């Protein structure tokens, strides 16, 4: 049925250029206006570009400068050219369908709203790209090993780009594990923390292994918390 | 002999509380959708397609040809969508001309992928006469007109043969 | 120009209940353009309401939409588990500015809880660089509003909070924070007591945990 | 009806205009009726109206007769809610001049 397949890239230089391609299926393309709505890494939906069936492009002041919309009614695709890219231009870019021409029979309903949405394609701007994760846990003799006072975790500092996968004994710890979201510090590089609530006096028994998986730079860390 | 094409009711002025930006895939140009450069599509904006009484007085001292259309939609809801009124009228008058148009819903066979149609009409406002357009929906208003001069020694010829 | 202000900032109710989220723009919006969209966590957005009243061409009846001119409201009567999304009102139409913008983060929050507290000393690997970025914790608590202040012998509030809040757990419906006090070796070796003060409403007194 | 024939199919239909208010509501059960006849390049909307007209062949009410020629490939659609004298048999003609209408009394041999 109705579908908007979004494709493009992920990384570019600050002041670089990128192009996005939006394939469509299940409906008559040429009779519907199209748009690009971006959701920042944080949150908040914002419209960036909109093109009619006639090919009239409308942009918000945020992006009026360096972004351009195009259509291949032939190839059923819509496109977005992102030139001289800024810092805040990061996030997930979405593809959407609003209004039916004016002169489009009467079959396909006429309404002021966006219905068919796409999955997205995440876009980011550089600093000093592809850098492996640095994991340093907690050494022997700490605070107090008890039921109440119990929390011991690693530190995945200075890594780029996202994502990083957390593992404790190759998928055994299904309870008490809190994998905090990755947060970019000042001067690039994302940094996340992963804590696990420990039993009363299970310091020895079976030592928990702190595994970290990084698919971009192909780094794997096996430095565990106090054996 | 000659005429002169002129914006009788200019788009970016003459239609203040009606949305003029009506287009169609059927009127395709270089890939995109478009429309008749001499005609203009009036649709309903914000609330409705409110009543209109657009008038033009023949100053030109020449027979001004006026061309307007009347849209007949194919589906009940489409009528109420673009024109916000289920029962519409289009009235076109001059000193010695009158006509009342009542567009009606019909799911007609698809000509250039359109079950709905636009009927095209024409008149020649004599120098001094005034053309008044009353409507509450379904009017394909004129944009550019023609203020002709005439003079025989001209005609319509059907030829394949090239010009030199 | 057109400013779609979505009140409240955050909404939190128990299932089976009714929710009323409002959206009021600067000037009158003349209904036909205003619609509402459900940003379901971790997925692409979805249309629910259009032209103010109108329902989606495949959405539940629990959701109601109505309003005129300035004030507008989407009302979920059922409030099932699925119905815990962030939601946004958008002004799509003849402008050409789409405006958009919204809040109303409809989440659970049922029974009051309080935060637990921790603090960790700088490890053997991060100290090799000289730079020390100490961590903190405040695991599991129902009321999301929490304030964290560090005590460097009664100081520091600049490179202080690097807050990394998580989302309500499938079982507990609680949150956990991780404020990171990043600093130079300049004041690090210089001082002795480094505290992490949890100034939360749930707790009775502003409890603090420190180290050597 | 879609013109399969590959010939100009002549279609003939009528529209009944009753003489009395109640007769309209009797035979057609609707007081306000419409008859619509369309092709690719044809449109017409018929609104029959009550009139107590002089008696032609003992009928105050009348039936107006209409005709069209559906071109090969075209389709004729009939919309109605009353008062339609629908076609039964049609004519899919071939044409060819060397023919005409002559008014004569004279006998054939
Ligand atoms: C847009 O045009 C239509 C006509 O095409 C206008 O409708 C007409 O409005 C007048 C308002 O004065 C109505 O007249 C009223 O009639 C009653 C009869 O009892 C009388 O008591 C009132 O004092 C008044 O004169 C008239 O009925 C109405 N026509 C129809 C068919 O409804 C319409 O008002 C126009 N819009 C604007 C904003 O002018
Ligand atoms: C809608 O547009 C029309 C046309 O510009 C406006 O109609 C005029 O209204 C005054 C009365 O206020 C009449 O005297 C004029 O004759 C009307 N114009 C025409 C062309 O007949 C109307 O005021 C506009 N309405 C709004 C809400 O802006």
């Amino acid at each position: 049925e109705v579908q908007l397949v979004e494709s493009g890239g992920g990384l570019v230089q600050p002041g670089g250029s990128l192009r996005l391609s939006c394939a469509a299926s299940g409906f008559t393309f040429n009779i519907y206006d199209m748009h690009w709505v971006r959701q920042a890494p944080g949150k908040g939906l914002e419209w960036v570009s909109s093109i009619t069936t006639a090919g009239d492009t409308y942009y918000p002041g945020s992006v009026k400068g360096r972004f351009t919309t195009s259509r291949e009614n032939a190839k059923n695709s819509l496109y977005l050219q992102m030139n001289s890219l800024r810092a805040g231009d990061t996030g997930v870019y979405y593809c959407t369908r609003g209004v039916r021409e004016v002169g489009a029979t009467g079959d396909d309903p006429f309404y002021y709203g966006m219905y068919v949405w796409g999955q997205g394609t995440t876009v980011t701007v550089s600093g000093a790209s592809t850098k492996g994760p640095s994991v340093f846990p907690l050494a022997p003799s700490s605070k107090s090993t008890s039921g109440g006072t119990a929390a011991l975790g690693c530190l995945v500092k200075d890594y780029f780009p996202e994502p990083v996968t957390v593992s404790w004994n190759s998928g055994a710890l299904t309870s008490g594990v809190h994998t905090f979201p990755a947060v970019l510090q000042s001067s690039g590089l994302y940094s996340l923390s992963s804590v696990v609530t420990v039993p009363s006096s299970s310091l020895g028994t079976q030592t928990y292994i702190c595994n970290v998986n990084h698919k971009p730079s192909n780094t794997k860390v096996d430095k565990r918390v106090e054996p | 002999s000659s005429f002169e094409r002129f914006e009788i009711f200019p788009k970016e002025s003459s239609w203040p509380n009606h949305t003029t930006t009506g287009v169609s895939a059927s009127c395709s140009h270089n890939g995109e959708s478009s429309f008749y450069k001499n005609l203009l599509w009036l649709t309903g904006k914000n609330g409705l397609y409110p009543n209109l009484s657009k008038s033009y007085a023949n100053n030109k001292e020449k027979e001004v040809l006026v061309l307007w259309g009347v849209h007949h939609p194919p589906n009940i809801g489409d009528q109420r969508a673009l024109y916000h009124t289920e029962n519409a009228y289009v009235s076109v008058v001059s000193s010695h001309y009158s006509r009342k148009f009542t567009p009606e819903i019909a799911k007609r066979p698809k000509v250039r992928d359109r079950e709905g149609r636009i009927n095209y009409y024409w008149t020649l406002l004599e120098p001094g006469d005034t053309i008044i357009f009353e409507a509450n929906g379904n009017l394909i208003a004129p944009r550019y007109a023609f203020a002709l001069s005439r003079g025989f020694g001209s005609g319509i010829i059907n030829s394949n043969a090239p010009m030199d | 120009e057109i400013v779609l202000t979505q009140s409240p900032g955050t909404l939190s109710l128990s299932p089976g209940e009714k929710a009323t989220l409002s959206c009021r723009a600067s000037q009158s919006v003349s209904s036909y353009y205003l619609g509402w969209y459900q940003q379901k966590p971790g997925q692409a957005p979805r249309l629910l309401i259009y032209e103010t009243s109108r329902r989606a061409t495949g959405i539940p009846d629990r959701f109601s939409g109505s309003g005129s001119g300035t004030d507008f409201t989407l009302t979920i009567s059922g409030l099932e588990p699925e119905d815990f999304a962030v939601y946004y009102c958008q002004h799509y139409g003849v402008s050409p500015v789409i405006t958009f913008g919204g809040g109303t983060k409809v989440e659970i929050k049922r029974t009051v809880a309080a935060p637990s507290v921790f603090i960790f000393p700088p490890s053997d690997e991060q100290l090799k660089s000289g730079t020390a970025s100490v961590v903190c914790l405040l695991n599991n608590f129902y009321p999301r509003e929490a304030k964290v202040q560090w005590k460097v012998d009664n100081a520091l509030q600049s490179g202080n909070s690097q807050e990394s809040v998580t989302e309500q757990d499938s079982k507990d419906s609680t949150y956990s924070l991780s404020s990171t006090l990043t600093l130079s070796k300049a004041d690090y070796e210089k001082h002795k007591v480094y505290a992490c003060e949890v100034t939360h409403q749930g707790l009775s007194s502003p409890v603090t945990k420190s180290f050597n």
